[PDB]
RNA sequence: GAUUAUUGGAGGUAGAGCACUGUUUGGACGAGGGGCCGGUUACCGAAUUCAGACAAACUCCGAAUGCCAAUUAAUUUAACUUGGGAGUCAGAACAUGGGUGAUAAGGUCCGUGUUCGAAAGGGAAACAGCCCAGACCACCAGCUAAGGUCCCAAAAUAUAUGUUAAGUGGAAAAGGAUGUGGCGUUGCCCAGACAACUAGGAUGUUGGCUUAGAAGCAGCCAUCAUUUAAAGAGUGCGUAAUAGCUCACUAGUCGAGUGACACUGCGCCGAAAAUGUACCGGGGCUAAACAUAUUACCGAAGCUGUGGAUUGUCCUUUGGACA
RNA sequence: UGGGGCGGUCGCCUCCUAAAAGGUAACGGAGGCGCUCAAAGGUUCCCUCAGAAUGGUUGGAAAUCAUUCAUAGAGUGUAAA
RNA sequence: UUUGGCACCUCGAUGUCGGCUCAUCGCAUCCUGGGGCUGUAGUCGGUCCCAAGGGUUGGGCUGUUCGCCCAUUAAAGCGGU
RNA sequence: UCUGGUGACUAUAGCAAGGAGGUCACACCUGUUCCCAUGCCGAACACAGAAGUUAAGCUCCUUAGCGUCGAUGGUAGUCGAACUUACGUUCCGCUAGAGUAGAACGUUGCCAGGC
């Protein structure tokens, strides 16, 4: 016999909009343990650290320092 | 101490790289203080027979086009499978 | 400025990317052909299916 | 009997054997090494083995180093049994090589006596091989 | 709805390769248990300075994929939405892409393909597991797609040019020899290349431990001036020891070739097993094997000749005009 | 369920296989959960790394003490990421 | 020429081990060796060619393919069949 | 228009070494009466000062010394295609990591004094 069949039910996470999409005022824009990507403008942190909108407007993924992420939001239209 | 050369020119492919090789030739580059980057091609024997002369640290007055350039091997990539030279740096000393 | 590309090998076998790219083409059976004016854009089509067309200027 | 002291993992994938070596492939610590020339698993038996004959011939002699080391456990079924019912137990360990790749060096003797000492230890791999010098030019 | 270019991101993708690390290895260095008198040392353990392995259970990058935007171009009049009617869940099987596991599995995932089943077929011996097809549909159109071209049996006897020689064709394998040569070689000689020819074979010198003496040979050399155009405290064949001729040397004869590479493509044992040969199906053949072409055209649900279908778009002539 | 039996299994969490996203099988490779916490919650704030040597009554040589380099190598209630 | 896989027909049936009878496709060979070469004195050993050209036994002992003794003989394979 | 407050940029901006400096600044410095404070301690925090001081911090100038950045070229790898499924080969795109040459002892915004 062995002990090896388990595993866990994955979970869907990474990115759920683009950079440079346009999304409503409420959307996920990653789902993520931890924070691989940290909140820019506008953008508000779950506390399940999703990263979600605060208004609607353009998503733009960026850099933080020499080597962090982040992801903002702008309101243009 | 006295190498010639060809320049080779714009973008050589990955098949006339390999048939440059099945001759005896070499590609090279020549850079440093005097000159741009120069893509140019030797011929592998008289490499081999300059350099067994000259020593593996030495100088060479090899010629680009009109001009000589004294000059020094910087490093070298080497085919240890079939040892041959595959690839050499000249860096122009002055 | 013109572009004569006529489809010779057939699409029996090929990839389904590279069958989308025949029929974005305008191509239908073998051995037909269409006219198309010249853009980098239809070059790029031209170059993902090239085993399968033929292509000259007129 | 070169083998690990520990691993973290008993039961590993098995090397993937295309391509050529990704390094050591320059004679740098004697004269003289034996350079393989295709690709197969070396199992440490028979690195040992290539190792006591080609010893004996020097007479104490030289010096001789070993560049490759088994890293990784295989594992087989120990009777012919059923397909799956998971992974069997530890065999025996292997390195892969590549072509390119130096296997064993000598120094400290002749050349002749050097060639014929890597001649002996090459009739026990499962290799083709070559002998060869140190690179210089 | 879509489908196919440029620009932007996401994954830190993997393949590769090592950005601290974590682990695993063969480097080389002084101090601590210690060897000893609390140390002197060895070996160890740990620490600082070469080269490797995993990075299936890793860190620095990034082919192709995917998400998207264009006030941006060729394609499909289809989209997505609601509703009616289903079949299918051995759904598989040969195909990788990559991979697991026994690398058979004519077993497990996955990314495209081919059939598909109803798409049958037609040139992959014949095979819903290469070239080709989706279908108006037939039909003596005749001319194309290829996978093609003695006899079969569409279709180059099919030649021309310069290199091949296993019935390879139409069966791979570890070592061993001499293979077509071949250039990239590299380095060897009219004082005559490898010549072979045969004419010199020694010596105080086994000098020494002299080992069953051994004076080429229990195995350690102590490995010194030679005779001669030339020869070894004898290349060596040997040898219980000698018998030692030359392969240590050159004027007599004397001409055109030599040693290592790398191999590079293609030769030489396997191919010892049994109702039935043998893999173009295959008999028969060297073309009916390498490199180049080269016009020939064959060739089929490809064009152009005929035809009783229908759909879509247009006018609106509802014609079948085009599709 | 690589016939069936015997053995081993029903759920959830985390890695790996898993091949730029996400998803992905096996009686494939490794581990956890079936709670805990009146502060280990909130909050203004405030205040804010070990180890390594170094050399010292203790000295396990290091417990506490002191100087300087030390990456979150420390630490994080609980397995891994 | 015992295991793996199946499942690649046969749950609308492909009769299982010894033995007898009869072979033979038909092959790395016990005898003759017919020949021959050697770390072959005849006698051996070992190898090569050849051979399935031709030959290749009667009994005591079992549950069966396995064996084991007696007495001979120039001598007592290979199994897909 | 020098500093100094305060923002923006991936350390090209950092560490190390060497040399200079001072009331418009800036720190060490002096103390605990008071606000306040140390799981002890005015060390720190806080407050009151201003005798001393350029030593250290800080500023400015030299170094490529350690880190950091880093081409060109040439290779691994790989999409597609063609041979063939050879521990492959060939053609065409994309071109790594490493390593070489070389960069770099920071640019720039706002403000007020000094000017």
């Amino acid at each position: 016999s062995t002990k090896n069949g388990r595993d866990s039910e994955s979970k869907r996470l990474g990115a759920k909009r683009a950079d440079g999409q346009f999304v409503t005022g409420g959307s996920i824009l990653y789902r993520q343990r931890g924070t691989k990507i940290y909140p820019g403008e506008n953008v508000g942190r779950g506390g399940d650290d999703t990263l979600f909108a605060k208004i609607d407007g353009v998503v733009k993924f960026e850099r933080k320092g020499r080597d962090k992420k982040q992801v903002s939001v702008y309101a243009v239209a | 101490a006295s190498l010639k050369s060809i320049i080779r020119q714009g973008k050589q492919t990955r098949s006339d790289l390999k048939q440059l090789r099945k001759s005896g030739k070499v590609p090279a580059v020549v850079y440093g203080y005097g000159t741009k980057n120069v893509s140019v091609k030797v011929d592998e024997v008289e490499f081999i027979k300059v350099i067994r002369e000259v020593g593996r640290n030495g100088v060479i007055e090899l010629g680009v086009g009109s001009k000589t350039i004294k000059v020094m091997v910087a490093d070298y990539q080497f085919d240890p499978l079939k040892n041959q030279i595959t690839h050499i740096d000249f860096l122009a000393i002055n | 400025a013109k572009l004569q590309i006529t489809l010779t090998r057939s699409v029996i076998g090929r990839p389904e990317t590279q069958r989308k790219t025949v029929e974005a083409l305008g191509l239908k059976k073998t051995n037909s052909s269409v006219v198309v004016e010249d853009n980098p854009a239809i070059r790029g089509q031209i170059n993902k299916v090239k085993h399968l067309v033929t292509v000259e200027e007129k | 009997m070169l083998l690990p002291k520990r691993v973290k993992y008993r039961r590993q994938h098995r090397p993937k054997t295309t391509g050529r070596s990704k390094g050591g492939n320059y004679v740098t610590f004697g004269e003289f090494g034996l350079q393989a020339t295709t690709t197969s698993w070396i199992t440490s038996r028979q690195i040992e083995s290539a190792r006591i004959a080609m010893t004996r011939y020097m007479k104490r002699g030289g010096k001789v180093w070993i560049k490759i080391f088994p890293h990784t456990p295989y594992t087989k079924k120990p009777l012919e049994v059923r397909m799956g019912a998971g992974k069997g137990a530890v065999e025996g360990w292997i390195a892969v090589v590549k072509p390119g790749r130096i296997l064993f060096e000598v120094a400290g003797v002749s050349e002749e006596v050097a060639r014929e000492a890597l001649r002996l230890a090459s009739h026990k791999l499962p290799v083709k091989t070559k002998f060869v010098k140190r690179e210089e030019l």
